[PDB]
């Protein structure tokens, strides 16, 4: 499926992901707007 | 002063935020000349000197009998020691903010109001001292040589203020520190509130330019 | 001729503006050629300006003026070489390549020459563009008059 | 203008010869419902004849002040004769 | 249509790069004044930082950066200045902007939301 | 020596950007004094081959007419477009003004009565426009004027040059993105003097100008030729034939919005800088043959500007840009260092708002309201040098009529309007005029 | 009204497939992910009424 | 007086054949076709490539 | 209620001495000092 | 309920017992008589029922005195501005 | 005379914004039943 309108995804509450025991915090990506960078494995720029 | 009164009446009548940035710096540069000249004010009362004019060097020696041809001689030479290589006859253009004349010495005084207090002393000490020591050296060959009857002496003192006035009297042990330091505290204020009030919040950043290409 | 236009000669020259920075103007960061660093096999390498200027300003700390550009590469031996593959460029003329220090110091003397010559402009140099036909012009007329 | 030049002409026994025209070819001066225009009139108005536009025929005063500030008159010298500089009764 | 990431640490990683900061403009002055207004009317000594929303907590730190960078460094001196100001002439303690991201109203209702207050002493 | 270099040289950067860049050195052959008919006939040889490289012509595959439900004519030079315009335009209003003559047919359409040919035309532009912000802002920034392009290509390695590969394309992007003042000005301190360095020579642009006597360019021709995947429509590489598809398939469903109507006009609407209207100028101008010998004079060069700066802004445009955009403290030392008038810049931007606010109802406080709307409304002030015979004024009327009267190369040609009828207007000259 | 239920509806899938494909707190990010004026929860309820 | 008595010319002619040739000749050019035997012919069969 | 502003301005609106009794019952020693006419 | 809560609210925070309402300026007390007008017919008639309402609404949960609507045509901005330019305030206090 | 009146205006008469955005409006929307009857009755052929 195509046109899919990531950077119009807002977060609300704290966004939480788990992966092999390492707790990540989303929400600063979907506040970014970089949600479709991280959904297809895609290069972005973060400030540290 | 009366220029401090002037400049509450204009400020008092403007909202918070609604001053674009070259308005606040030049109330600002309004304020800090006020300050100035009332730190002038209180040295002028304290020697009770009443030399509402500022005169130059040239005038100043005047005054004090130096005749016309041997400044005009020494017009035409140059300071050695001067980092930019500025003429005498300039260096006798400019007007220093106060004089004094007792017989044969004669005193200059730079005042500088401001929070680093050894940068404007070695300022106002590069600025003046290098000239006026020339001065004196060409002063104490003429005296050698013959065209005065009595050698003259030079003297330069350089006090700064600090903006909360702690160290004034420190500096200057004069009876009137109290109604001064209260006054000055005041324009602190009124510099502060325009700085960081009257000042819009879309411009805070053209006025931190403005400072620091206009005072840094 | 010079004495008679000392004011506007000191202004012209002043106003070349010297103490701005030298890689901030676009004469020097434009892709016209320029030799780069001595590789190992020996040979000159053709660069292009706006690299030896990002070759610089990564290397360097700060960027520097044409004054100051000129103190720091004082003691570098100029170098030349001649273009590998011709023109490559509308603003390319010419068919040698010098290094950034020769550029620098062409620079300086260019400037301050065609600041002090183009006050005499409207009598002697034909400046092109403007006034180049002014003064042949009047030479013609003094000629035939 | 036309109301002094018209006074002169009442004084003197003639009046302004005035001719209803729905065009004039030429530049000619008319009457309409606004005021007095100069131009070419394509709408039937009144046409005063005998009327040239000339455009070819183109210092201190003292000023009387009366009315509270409502009519000025001026001359050019203390002989001059007095006329009325300016008026706020306009509409 | 089908995507697994594996490496996820390493993917946001990969996005780490510095020089895009958004820096703000700062009030030195005007900094410590609304610092002293959070001091004096609110008790951030009553509810743990521990136990807070991280999704409070990350905005409460976003308008509060680089508050201090200018103001621990050089600190008498502006809280002499700031006194000056606000002795010699009354100054607003709402037009007040410590920097230009600041915003009042988001900044009051968050702080009222992590540290509720009773009502009836504003109003009684 | 132009006219002969407008053909051989492959600038590879896409159809509008080819025929851009032909029509321009024509035009400039033009103005070193080649005669309008044959800097007309350059033109149309140009325009052909250019056509046939990419396809566009009718004849073959990337035909806009067998994809598109609009005329040939009618279809934007960014997609299968007819480049016969006549040298007299392209010297004196532009090279994208086609666009801007089509856009503004558009909208004049879509009032008065609401068919769907007009729409399908402002959906066209609507895609050109979403196309072309997916790339750095900046590439609208001077050059060529266009509401929108497809982007095609770089068929040669970025490891040729030694520093492009030191900062990433997102980097730059986002670097692009947060500092959007280093798109007026220069920077100055080394720390952003060198990304902007290292984003300029990323650009395509001059990549092409680097690489353009080189046999890697071979490639893109190629690429062309074939008709392989060579532009984009999303992340992906895809052929003309998709982006075609696609803009059809996006302008049968497109639905007019009155924000993109506002925009549109934003387009449309005058410029803040002083132009001259050309096409009411050429649309009533009218040209009488006087049955006189032609007299053959001397040569001299006049400046022709077409492009002046109000006089109102003491500063230039990119510098009150710049320092409106300009949040960070080095931003705005360098915005202030570049400014002739620093003190006068917050005067300046107060009247750009007010004279925006007047003629538009968009209002340039919002960020991205400015971000959006200044490149379609500041344009370059470049200064061009025309050779002419006689005694030709040094005003861009006198230099126009000129033209007009050179068009016969044995026949006298006399202008019929004779007087001034300049219309050097900005959007600050209704606020002086009010 | 119809082409952003559509928007939704399909942003919906996304995320749930991407969740299906990780280990994704399916639930909760439901309750936490915002679509123009509607929650995820709600968008979620307005496709079941 | 230019583009109608040139187009009569044999040179005319003579330049599109050498156009189609060259274009072939630059199709033939890419990398993948390059070490590849090719032919073509041109009007009529008459020029053969 | 503009007719009474224009004629009058020296005696305060009804409106002005409503809110002074609603002060008094809320906190008196804090009202309005009122010394001017109703209407 | 709101017009209650506002009045209290300025009650506290400004001292309205210092200058005379006769000397102020008749452009300013226009104003606010127009932003008080009809607060009275409201309240005075019916107030303990009122004011306990009040009472109960603001103990319980917490009210910000920032968003009180007294009334559809009240602005907290201009009538806070009026009242501070009518009846100062030192802000000394408030900063110290 | 009040025909007289409305030559004088009309001759005088500039292009106003405004104005045209009026008829435009009116012309396009307002009386868009009136017009579309007209078509109607336009466009009918009747043969005897």
């Amino acid at each position: 499926i195509r046109d899919i309108r990531y950077q119009a995804v807002d977060a609300v509450s704290n966004v939480w992901f788990i992966h092999k025991g390492v707790k990540l915090y989303l929400n600063p990506i979907i506040s970014s707007g970089l949600l479709e960078n991280f959904m297809k494995n895609l290069p972005a720029a973060i400030p540290p | 002063m009366d220029k401090y009164r002037e400049i509450h009446n204009k400020l008092k009548e403007f909202s918070p935020g609604t001053l674009t940035a070259v308005e606040c710096i030049d109330y600002l540069d309004r304020l800090y000349a006020v300050r100035h000249d009332i730190v002038d004010q209180m040295i002028k009362h304290d020697w009770s000197d009443n030399k509402d004019s500022e005169e130059a060097i040239g005038k100043v020696l005047l005054f004090a009998g130096v005749p016309s041809n041997i400044i005009t001689a020494l017009e035409k030479k140059i300071i050695p020691n001067h980092p930019t290589g500025k003429s005498l006859k300039a260096f006798f253009k400019m007007t220093p903010d106060n004089y004094k004349i007792s017989g044969t010495t004669i005193e200059f005084v730079e005042v500088t109001v401001t929070a680093d207090v050894d940068k404007g002393i070695r300022e106002k000490k590069l600025k003046y001292e290098a000239g006026l020591t020339y001065i004196e050296q060409e002063l104490h060959k003429f005296f050698l040589k013959g065209e005065i009857p009595q050698p003259y002496k030079i003297t330069f003192n350089v006090v700064a203020v600090r903006t909360d006035g702690s160290n004034i009297t420190t500096q200057w042990p004069s009876r009137r520190n109290d109604g001064v330091v209260q006054y000055m505290r005041l324009v602190q204020a009124e510099i502060s509130y325009v700085r960081e009030h009257l000042i819009k919040t879309e411009e805070r950043a053209a006025l931190e330019a403005m400072f620091n290409l206009k005072f840094n | 001729v010079l004495a008679t236009k000392s004011s506007v000669v000191a202004n012209s020259i002043l106003s070349k503006n010297w103490e701005e920075p030298y890689f901030s103007q676009t004469r020097n960061i434009s892709l016209k050629g320029m030799s780069g660093q001595v590789q190992e096999d020996g040979h000159l390498s053709s660069s292009v300006t706006i690299i030896e200027a990002i070759r610089y300003l990564s290397n360097s700390r700060h960027n520097p003026s044409l004054l100051k550009l000129y103190e720091e590469t004082r003691e570098q031996k100029a170098m030349a070489r001649i273009v590998r593959k011709y023109q490559r460029t509308e603003a390319d003329r010419g068919f040698f390549i010098t290094t950034l220090p020769t550029r620098c110091r062409l620079e300086i003397i260019e400037d301050y020459y065609d600041a002090i010559a183009k006050n005499i402009s409207e009598e002697y140099i034909s400046y092109g563009g403007e006034k180049k036909i002014l003064a042949i012009q009047g030479a013609l007329e003094k000629a035939l008059r | 203008m036309m109301d002094e030049v018209s006074k002169e002409l009442i004084k003197c026994g003639m009046r302004f010869n005035t001719e209803q025209v729905q065009g004039v070819r030429h530049m000619v001066l008319f009457k309409t419902e606004s005021g007095f225009e100069w131009g070419k009139p394509n709408i039937p108005c009144i046409v005063y004849k005998n009327c040239v536009l000339r455009t070819s025929l183109r210092h201190k005063f003292m000023i009387t002040i009366k009315d509270d500030g409502l009519r000025a008159i001026a001359q050019h010298d203390e002989d001059s004769p007095r006329f009325l500089l300016a008026h706020a009764f306009h509409t | 249509g089908i995507v697994k990431i594996l490496e996820p640490v390493r993917l946001i990683k990969s996005w780490v790069s510095r020089g895009l900061s958004i820096e703000k403009v700062y009030s030195p002055v005007n900094i410590i004044l609304m610092s002293r207004y959070i001091s004096k009317t609110f008790n951030l000594s009553t509810k743990q930082v521990s136990l807070l929303d991280p999704y409070d907590l990350t905005e409460l730190e976003s308008i509060v950066r680089g508050w201090g960078e200018c103001v621990i460094d050089q600190f008498e001196s502006l809280d002499r200045e700031a006194q000056n100001m606000v002795v010699n002439k009354g100054i607003c303690p709402e037009d007040v902007i410590p920097d230009s991201l600041f915003s009042f109203r988001h900044t009051m209702v968050l702080l009222r939301r992590l540290f509720p207050q009773d009502s009836i002493s504003s109003f009684y | 020596k132009i006219l002969l270099g407008s053909l051989s040289d492959l600038p590879g950067l896409g159809y509008f950007d080819d025929l851009a860049a032909a029509q321009s050195r024509c035009v400039k052959a033009l103005d070193l004094g080649a005669s309008p008919q044959v800097a007309q006939l350059a033109v149309a040889l140009c325009t052909s081959k250019v056509e046939r490289l990419y396809g566009t012509a009718p004849g073959m595959v990337n035909h806009p007419a067998a994809y598109l439900q609009v005329k040939h004519t009618d279809t934007p030079i960014p997609l299968g477009g007819n480049g016969a315009m006549s040298i007299m335009e392209l010297a004196t209003a532009g090279i994208g003004m086609s666009d801007k003559n089509l856009l503004k047919r558009a909208l004049l359409g879509y009032s008065h009565k609401r068919q769907k040919s007009m729409l399908y035309i402002l959906g066209l532009f609507k895609f050109l426009m979403k196309l072309s912000d997916e790339t750095f802002q900046h590439e609208r920034l001077g050059q060529f004027s266009f509401i929108g392009k497809v982007q095609w290509k770089i068929f040669t390695p970025k490891s040729e040059f030694e520093f492009a590969d030191m900062y990433t394309s997102k980097f730059l992007e986002l670097w692009s993105s947060q500092h959007v003042t280093y798109d007026y000005i220069i920077p100055k301190g080394r720390d952003n003097l060198l990304i902007y360095l290292v984003r300029k020579l990323n650009d395509p642009s001059i990549v092409t100008a680097m690489t353009m006597q080189s046999p890697l360019q071979l490639r893109f021709r190629m690429q062309a030729k074939q008709h392989m995947k060579v532009c984009r429509l999303d992340g992906e590489w895809v052929t003309f034939r998709e982006v075609l598809a696609a803009a059809n398939s996006f302008a049968e469903n497109y639905s007019a919005t009155s924000q993109d109507m506002d925009l549109f006009q934003t387009l449309t609407s005058c410029t803040f800088s002083k132009e001259y209207a050309w096409k009411d100028f050429l649309n009533g101008i009218h040209c009488d043959v006087i049955p006189t010998k032609q007299v053959q004079r001397a040569k001299v060069a006049r400046t022709f500007t077409v492009r002046e700066k109000d006089q109102i802004i003491q500063n230039s445009i990119p510098a009150v840009i710049g320092y409106k955009f300009a949040v960070t403290v080095e931003e705005m030392s360098d915005v202030l260092d570049t400014a002739k008038f620093p003190d006068s810049l917050s005067v300046d931007l107060k009247t750009m708002k007010d004279g925006v606010y007047r003629e538009l109802g968009l209002d340039i406080s919002l960020p991205d309201v400015m971000k959006r709307i200044a490149p379609m409304l500041y344009k370059s002030s470049k200064s061009r040098v025309v050779i002419v015979q006689g005694n030709v004024e040094g005003t861009a009327e006198a230099i126009c009529r000129y033209w007009l009267k050179s068009m016969s190369l044995v026949k006298t040609i006399r202008v019929k309007p004779h007087k001034e009828v300049l219309q050097a207007v900005s959007i600050f000259n209704r606020k002086e005029d009010i | 009204g119809q082409q952003k239920d559509l928007a939704a509806l399909k942003l919906c899938i996304e995320v749930w497939r991407w969740c299906k494909a990780n280990s994704a707190p399916y639930r909760d990010w439901f309750q936490a992910l915002w679509f123009e004026d509607k929650t995820f929860s709600e968008w979620l309820d307005r496709f079941c009424r | 007086y230019l583009i109608d008595v040139l187009k009569k010319t044999t040179a005319w002619h003579i330049g599109h054949l050498i156009r189609d040739i060259t274009e072939s000749l630059i199709a033939h050019s890419g990398l993948k076709r390059s070490k590849y035997w090719s032919l073509h012919s041109y009007n009529n069969g008459n020029v053969i490539l | 209620a503009a007719y009474s502003l224009i004629m009058n301005r020296a005696k305060i609106s009804v409106d002005l001495f409503m809110f002074n009794d609603l002060l008094k019952l809320i906190n008196p020693r804090n009202t309005l000092d009122l010394s001017g006419l109703e209407t």
